């Protein structure tokens, strides 16, 4: 019981025609690609009742559909500009059985005018103020992450190599370092808190991972600057006396 | 056939009443279901029903009434946990099972606000003493009172407030940050606005 799209986010051009994978292993007859948008809720751009078939949905438009086996279910974007950028959601279900949807778990698509735009962050960690250790005795550590293009990062905090879920908490949404600019770049940050006994024991290791999700190996580009791939940019501390 | 959210953002303290409206337009024998979405990508069943009855408890704690006269399925929690913090669908279709195609609403984003109990707010300035120029300031431990404003100044960025758990203490805070390039700025003066005069430093 999986439906499971073919990319978690994916960076494109305007203009540019589009394809997007969704594969399921119950057989199901039915298959859905709605797309998810603030304020909009979930609007269904087509859908596929068995093999080979397609109807259109609320929002068909600039959208084409496939369904060519009967497990996998395409949509592909005529040509992609600014309007389709969008959470993509896939689901599938079947006529027979009595158990509704299953959801696949969605690609964040968005589309750019100017690929030389996209770029990865800089990671940096802040270390606790011992004002805050002295008034508190908690040690409140920042993790910070700037110059990324587009919003596409999954920041983590790992303390001894494994990964936290406590004492932490990041910003709801980013903000935009050149608010006037059409395609600004964004920054995020985050906050992990620990005791401060815990923080002045120098065998703890604490490490801010972000995840970014840029070009893949196929796009192409010249600029002197490394390629803005997928990739894990950290920082790191250690605790102290 | 039809769905409506109106709200599409609550914002409710922990432990106060949750309400998140649903109402419906359907010209066959309608079924509905509400969905939940967290930072995890995908939608997931909080409740449904079969017509066996009209109250119906969902997962998570809540609980929402089919009241065909109103046209509405409402969903409603008595007391708000700081893990509902989600987005909520309301969906309606043909088919008892759902199996056919749904029609969702718009969606509500649900907001809990954390009962801060002993505040203390203070303003700290951090660095990594070796990240070169670069430090930052926190504003933390404020009541959920307290609001912060957007900056004033090109070089100046700062975040809204966000909420930590640290449940080995049952203890939670409010915390935000700001920073700028401008090395003729302090943590003393990046917060000005609904900030109370007792504040550490």
């Amino acid at each position: 019981v999986k439906v499971t799209q073919s990319s978690r986010y994916l960076v494109k051009r305007t203009g540019e025609k589009v394809f997007l994978e969704c594969v399921q292993d119950m057989d199901h007859e039915n298959m859905f690609w709605y797309r998810q948008d603030p304020g909009l809720g979930l609007r269904l751009i087509y859908f596929s009742y068995d093999v080979k078939m397609k109807e259109k949905g609320d929002i068909p438009e600039g959208y084409s559909v496939s369904r060519e086996k009967k497990e996998r279910f395409s949509l592909i974007l005529e040509s992609a500009s600014t309007n389709q950028t969008s959470m993509y959601l896939c689901a599938s279900s079947s006529t027979g059985l009595p158990y509704g949807y299953t959801f696949g778990s969605g690609t964040r698509l968005t589309v750019v005018e100017d690929l030389n735009k996209v770029f990865p962050p800089e990671v940096a960690v802040f270390e606790p103020s011992e004002a805050e250790i002295s008034h508190t005795q908690k040690a409140t550590l920042v993790c910070l992450a700037t110059g990324f293009f587009p919003d596409h990062v999954e920041l983590s905090w790992w303390v001894n190599g494994k990964e936290v879920h406590s004492g932490v908490c990041t910003d709801p949404q980013p903000l935009k370092e050149q608010p006037a600019l059409n395609d600004s770049r964004y920054s995020l940050s985050s906050r992990l808190r620990v005791s401060a006994t815990f923080w002045q024991n120098p065998r703890n290791h604490f490490r801010c991972q972000v995840q970014f999700y840029g070009l893949s190996e196929n796009d192409e580009w010249t600029q002197d600057r490394a390629k803005p791939v997928t990739q894990i940019v950290s920082a790191e501390a250690w605790g102290r006396a | 056939q039809s769905v409506t959210q109106l709200g599409s953002h609550v914002s409710v303290s922990e432990g106060a009443l949750v309400l998140l409206r649903c109402n419906y337009s359907s010209s066959v024998p309608p079924y509905l279901f509400w969905y939940v979405q967290y930072p995890n990508q995908g939608l997931q069943l909080l409740l449904k029903y079969t017509s066996a009855a009209t109250l119906v408890k969902g997962i998570n704690g809540f609980e929402a009434e089919f009241k065909k006269s109103e046209t509405s399925f409402h969903l409603t929690k008595p007391s708000a946990h700081m893990s509902d913090a989600a987005e909520y669908f309301c969906a309606v279709s043909e088919s008892p099972f759902g199996n056919e195609k749904l029609t969702f609403g718009t969606g509500t984003r649900l907001t809990i606000i954390p009962n801060i109990q002993n505040p203390d707010p203070a303003v700290y300035q951090l660095r990594d003493s070796k990240s070169s120029d670069k430090s930052v300031c926190l504003f933390t431990d404020f009541d959920s009172q307290t609001n912060v404003s957007q900056s004033k100044d090109s070089d100046v960025y700062i975040t809204d407030k966000c909420v930590l758990d640290m449940r080995s203490m049952d203890f939670k805070s409010n915390s935000a940050v700001a920073w700028s390039n401008k090395s003729d700025f302090a943590c003393a003066n990046a917060f000005n606005n609904s900030i109370i005069p007792e504040d550490t430093f």
